[PDB]
């Protein structure tokens, strides 16, 4: 769930505060909908998308399941012990921290004008 | 309170 999802940030991107990704770009926090604007918003982009696939799987709601996970000296691991739904979650906040870690960050990109540049 | 995506 996003509380793990804001741990994982935490823990791959400790440098920077978590609230900096939860509205930038076009996808990156707020809803979606147009071209991203930069490759961190292609991370977030990209992380949408798998949450959208995730909810195919039925009584699986990608902000509220609990998955099990673990970060430790430099490493984030999705557990075994996770169903189709969990396992499916996991993978895709830990690829989009991991796509986080390595994209630039423009501050001109965060909480631009969603409705006039997407909604 | 809230989201990141």
């Amino acid at each position: 769930n996003l509380y793990q999802f804001k741990n994982m940030i935490q823990c791959t991107v400790p440098s920077r505060s978590w609230a900096d990704f939860a509205d930038y770009g076009c996808y990156c926090g707020k809803g979606g909908s147009g071209t991203p604007v930069d490759d961190l918003d292609r991370c977030c982009q990209t992380h949408d998308n798998c949450y959208n696939e995730a909810e195919n799987i039925s009584g699986c709601r990608p902000y509220f399941k609990t998955y099990s996970y673990e970060c430790t000296q430099g490493t984030l691991t999705c557990k075994g012990d996770n169903n189709a739904c969990a396992a499916s979650v996991c993978d895709c906040d830990r690829l989009a921290a991991i796509c986080f870690a390595g994209a630039p960050y423009n501050d001109d990109n965060y909480n631009i004008d969603l409705k006039a540049r997407c909604n | 309170l809230a989201i990141y995506s």
